[PDB]
């Protein structure tokens, strides 16, 4: 056996290698009680994790211990790690080799401390810690292609050719589902719906997961919404009130194609796919327009693949075929690729392990994890 | 009897007293103190009146007494008379030596700090209790339900107060007072009967209209229907015989008296009534917990006991959500669930919940404020008793 | 203000009369035909001077329903016309030979007659009421109080 | 003359462009009698507004048609606007173009109905609806700054640089003088004083304006109040009854820095201002620290600027020069700024005229106004 997880910026997902889906999947959250007053004869935790924090949330401050794919609260990550091991998977981590993940172009200390606490606090025999896009090329029978991932807190483009990564062309964008949730929270204020509390971020995230879509032609869709109510829909709040939503349900996702909507002076989602293909070498680029995969939960919107198709068709030379690849397992494909890599017939020798880590320290991880 | 913690609901209209694990008050009696009077009234050698007479000894004999109440609106107005209630409570009701005992006391959520301070001082320095705990009355009414969430509304003689609780966390910013309760309804019954030419201005007659209200008043479920039964019919008319033997006729005053809980303007208050005070409180809670507060609106205290009050309250909250959330669209009203919790024992839910909580902390000696802690920190010893 | 908004009428639907009284197992045109066969017999029995047999035949079936006021009022026109043509000396001998169900139908339809004096002669209906209650007792009125609302 | 009307959430301020103070300033209140018992023919009426509603308040129920910067009652807001024009300014509004004010991140329907009533009921020649915080900047003679505006119902931060606003970095908090008056009515119960009528709310607002102050260091002022009556002050009620107030003087304003005192999950105004400048780009982050403009009556407390400075300098890096810009006229700065703006030569082409309203409907306000 081996244990694999995407230590997600907003959604932890975890399980054993060679399973076809993660057995645990829960919010990347630690919650703490917001009010001082209690029924003194009754028990409360100091703090709460995952689905327990998410369901308790009406009395809690909710903190994500990861922001933009960077571990920001190490003291809370030890709790969500402990929750994956001792509450969700119900393992003894001292018996299992482990596979973790991170985004490319991350802080070097992030890779170090997640190496350090796994050995010194969870006692694991071994681990590895892979690039999320490099895992996401597995779970498609593939060795060449460009992978676009959008999780909760990070978007990134990674070109791969024949099993070789091209780090000159790899690039990361600090927009994903967190920023799209914040921007939905903002543009619903325009209807007079106020969402402010850390708990209300989650019901806005649920509206974003259920109601939103990418418009194929934004100016014409915006004029369709201005002329007709026929694209408006309803959501039911947890108190039983009903919320109507219209042009804001496609203005939110379109922020990937226009980052200027959140004041970000940066290139759009199609422009970063095109610019990273155009930054690849002159021959190996020639099928990336025909071999481009979407991954991570922010790529789940209806219409996003059909939008990506027309946008890179408008940018690229028409001399060659243009597609998009968008599996229904999009939101798990990072973990499915980890489940494959941790069960691959050449990989059982590849881990960082105590016999080397006990003298090299956490400075070992950069020597074989890319 | 037992070495258990004593529990004392020293309420504005009634004292209730007993011990941890008691399923009901061991004693309950009016929180009244009497002084000897003569009043152009009946006298006999078959009784003797002492210079202070209190509780049941006063209430059975009140024609002979200047009746006074040591409390109003949930606060002690006169500690010299409250000392006479506490002497009576311990030394000749319970028949106990307080020395080194632990006692659970109660008060409403927004009192002056001087009330709790001088009440705890009295327990340590008149009676010599070894420890004290002071509990918010409405969180005890939730312990009596065996319950960890819901909005609990307690209406007694002095104050109506509301405490939202969710998953055992008490929502302290949402707690509130409606300064209308059983004494305001009794003063309003005196005012309504004065329009009919009756008079009840003697201090002994306040307990007479309290018993009349408590027997004959009810909450109208539908005001235009009770006004129709009142103005078109004689069916609401009822006779009451005073302890004088005098008979009085009462009609619309039976529904018009407790209506001051649902319409406080009838007693001169500008506050919203029960249904709108409860709705404005739940509707101020966070979106994720409003359903759990509507599904458990827990009634408590004697002024919750009027016939039809649960029915009127449930209706009037459905009706207020229909105005202010649905804007008069019927299509979603069946989906709104509210549940008033209206137990038979609910007049005593504060005592019954105090008898539960006092057992839960009986062995946890650190949970109580100690006499040894009071005598070194003074009033700063009470900072243990929540925010 | 909220006090006047009727929530009960939509959150707790009350019992209907067809929850208390069973539905009529005949269609409107089926009962209208059945009465239209009886009214000509009831009229014909007046012309032969056999108005007692006119009632005994008319009373063999009764229309009911909120969908049939036209044929209920035609049946009531025939019923009051038949009762107005029976001689007052024949009533005691006829009432004692009626079944409890025929008596229940007579005291029900004299009550429908007494409700509309601008159409119906109350003087003969009150004479029939006196004799039917004298011979069959108070319980026949108790059965009318308890009877179906669409009779 | 153009009119300038500040639609204050608690206090209306009105006058003529090019004047250097409001001509009229009065409570944004409509009061209705709480008694049916009456004198016949006695100057006695269904509603009172502004200074009649305050001077008659003991027998009235008072309500503000604005809560949290949003007009909640349009039938009474039109009485307030009618009173500004025909009774306070003593003008026919159909003769004068009107500058109006709005809070950022309001419902768009608020600004639509506000332009609709002005043309459809007050017949104005032209009108405009500026965000309050840019007017407070123009009132202070600068084109760079971060404006902390704090009125009765709202407090908000607008970063602005070289005359360009940064709308992604705007912050809004539904906490100001209404919530501080509520919390003072609450905590005065601990002294044994009961204030519960909408008239006693105006007495407690006067206690708050006369006697409350911001503690420079809160837990030291708490230890000072526990040690001496030198911190305590006396207040003359309208009854001639004398009230004593102590730590409530600074516990009330501390809610502005600690929203959790009223159960509200938020950053305080220091952290809100810091996160607003920290959401602007790094070259602008050098300058707005030297230009924290304070505005509106809830920024008027004794001690607030010094403590706002000592808090914001603990969050900012130690190399920064920080200034709090807190004029003695700050109560009126959004109106004074509107008086400047409505007087500018280049502003006269950017009013909304009655003609372009008839040609477009009330949705024109979103293309003409920021
Ligand atoms: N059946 C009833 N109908 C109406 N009123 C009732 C009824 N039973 C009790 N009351 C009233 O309830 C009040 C006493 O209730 P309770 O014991 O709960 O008050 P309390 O605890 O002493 O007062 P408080 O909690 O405000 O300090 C009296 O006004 C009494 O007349
Ligand atoms: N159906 C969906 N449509 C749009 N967004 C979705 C959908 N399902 C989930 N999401 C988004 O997925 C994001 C999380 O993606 P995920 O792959 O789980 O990121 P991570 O693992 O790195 O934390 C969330 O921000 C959420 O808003
Ligand atoms: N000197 C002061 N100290 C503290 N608070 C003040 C002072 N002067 C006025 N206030 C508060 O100012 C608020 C009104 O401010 P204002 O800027 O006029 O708000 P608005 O424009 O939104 O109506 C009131 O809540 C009042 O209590
Ligand atoms: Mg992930
Ligand atoms: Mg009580
Ligand atoms: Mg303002």
């Amino acid at each position: 056996t081996a244990l694999v997880c995407d230590n997600g910026s907003g959604l932890v997902k975890a399980g054993f290698a060679g399973d076809d889906a993660p057995r645990a999947v829960f919010p990347s959250i630690v919650g703490r009680p917001r009010h001082q007053g209690v029924m003194v004869g009754m028990g409360q935790k100091d703090s709460y994790v995952g689905d327990e924090a998410q369901s308790k949330r009406g009395i809690l401050t909710l903190k994500y211990p990861i922001e933009h794919g960077i571990i920001t609260n190490w003291d809370d990550m030890e709790k969500i790690w402990h929750h994956t091991f001792y509450n969700e998977l119900r393992v003894a981590p001292e018996e299992h080799p482990t596979l973790l993940t991170e985004a490319p172009l991350n802080p070097k200390a992030n890779r170090e401390k997640m190496t350090q606490i796994m050995f010194e606090t969870f006692n694991v025999p071994a681990m590895y810690v892979a690039i999320q896009a490099v895992l996401s090329l597995y779970a498609s029978g593939r060795t060449t292609g460009i992978v676009l991932d959008s999780g909760d807190g990070v978007t990134h483009n990674v070109p791969i050719y024949e099993g070789y990564a091209l780090p000159h062309a790899i690039m990361r964008l600090d927009l994903a589902g967190r920023d799209l949730t914040d921007y939905l929270m903002k543009i619903l204020t325009e209807r007079g719906y106020s969402f402010v509390t850390t708990a209300e971020r989650e019901i806005v995230r649920d509206i974003k997961e259920k109601l939103c879509y990418v418009a194929l032609d934004f100016e014409n869709e915006m004029a369709t919404a201005a002329s007709s109510s026929s694209l408006e829909k309803s959501y039911e709040l947890p108190d039983g009130q009903v919320i109507t939503i219209g042009n804001e349900r496609f203005r939110c996702p379109e922020t990937l194609f226009q980052p200027s909507f959140i004041g970000m002076e940066s290139a759009g989602i199609h422009e970063t796919t095109y610019n990273s293909i155009m930054k690849c070498d002159i021959d190996i680029r020639k099928d990336l327009y025909a071999n481009n995969v979407m991954s991570g939960g922010t790529t789940m919107y209806p219409g996003i693949a059909d939008r990506m198709q027309k946008e890179i068709t408008a940018l690229a030379p028409s001399t060659m075929k243009i597609k998009i690849i968008a599996p229904p397992e999009r939101k798990y494909s990072v973990w499915i690729g980890g489940s494959i890599l941790a069960s691959l017939s050449t990989f059982q020798q590849m881990w960082i392990t105590k016999q080397e880590y006990d003298e090299a320290g956490p400075s070992i991880v950069h020597r074989k994890c890319f | 009897m037992e070495s258990a913690p004593i529990v004392l609901d020293n309420g504005t209209g009634f004292v209730k007293v007993g011990y941890a694990k008691d399923n009901f008050p061991r004693f309950q009696f009016p929180s009244i103190v009497g002084r000897p009077i003569l009043r152009a009234e009946e006298k006999t050698g078959n009784v003797q009146i002492k210079d202070v007479m209190v509780g049941d000894e006063a209430e059975a004999v009140r024609s002979l007494l200047q009746v006074k109440y040591p409390m109003e609106n949930g606060i002690i107005r006169d500690f010299e008379e409250m000392n006479q209630l506490w002497d009576y409570t311990f030394f000749e009701k319970l028949k106990i030596d307080p020395r080194g005992r632990k006692i659970l006391l109660t008060e409403p959520p927004m009192n002056p700090v001087a009330n709790r301070e001088k009440m705890c001082e009295t327990m340590f320095e008149r009676y010599g209790f070894g420890g004290v705990y002071v509990a918010i009355q409405a969180v005890l009414s939730l312990y009596a339900q065996g319950l960890s969430s819901g909005v609990v509304v307690d209406s007694g003689d002095g104050v109506t107060h509301i405490v939202p609780v969710y998953e055992s966390v008490v929502l302290n910013h949402l707690v509130g007072r409606l300064d209308v309760a059983g004494r305001d309804a009794t003063r309003y019954l005196i005012s309504l009967l004065l329009r009919k030419g009756y008079a009840f201005n003697r201090t002994a007659d306040f307990e007479t209209v309290r018993e009349m209200k408590e027997k004959l008043c009810y909450v109208s479920y539908d005001l235009e229907l009770d006004h129709k039964l009142s103005e078109e019919t004689t069916v609401l008319m009822r006779n009451y015989t005073l302890p004088d033997g005098r008979v009085i006729k009462v009609g619309s005053e039976r529904y018009e008296c407790p209506e001051c809980l649902f319409q406080p303007h009838l007693v001169g208050s500008e506050q919203p009534g029960l249904s709108e005070f409860i709705f404005d409180t739940i509707q101020a809670a966070d979106v994720d917990i409003r359903k759990y507060l509507y599904r458990a609106i827990v009634l408590s205290g004697g002024s919750s006991m009027y016939a039809g009050l649960p029915s009127r309250l449930e209706k009037e909250i459905k009706q207020l959500w229909f105005e202010r959330v649905l804007h008069g669209d019927p299509a979603r009203l069946p989906n709104f669930k509210v549940k008033i919790e209206d137990a038979p024992r609910r007049r005593h839910a504060v005592f019954i919940g105090g008898a539960v909580l006092a057992d839960i902390m009986a062995q946890n000696d650190h949970m109580w404020v100690s006499k040894a802690e009071w005598e070194e920190y003074g009033v700063r010893a009470l900072d243990k008793l929540g925010p | 203000t909220f006090r006047t908004l009727d929530v009960d009428s939509i959150t707790e639907p009350v019992l209907t009369e067809q929850d208390i009284f069973p539905i009529r197992n005949e269609t409107a045109e089926q009962v209208q035909a059945a009465v239209s066969q009886l009214i000509p017999q009831a009229r014909s029995a007046i012309q032969t001077g056999n108005a007692l047999q006119g009632l005994k035949t008319l009373l063999s079936y009764v229309p009911y329903g909120n969908d049939v006021q036209e044929v209920r009022t035609q049946y009531l026109n025939a019923f009051v016309d038949v009762l107005s043509n029976i001689r007052a000396a024949d009533i005691p001998a006829f009432v004692k030979e009626c079944s409890t169900e025929e008596i229940d139908n007579i005291v029900n339809f004299i009550y429908r007659g007494l409700a509309n004096p601008q159409a119906y002669n109350s003087s003969v209906l009150l004479n029939w009421h006196e004799k039917v209650v004298e011979i069959s007792g108070i319980g026949c009125i108790v059965r009318v109080l308890n009877s179906r609302p669409d009779l």
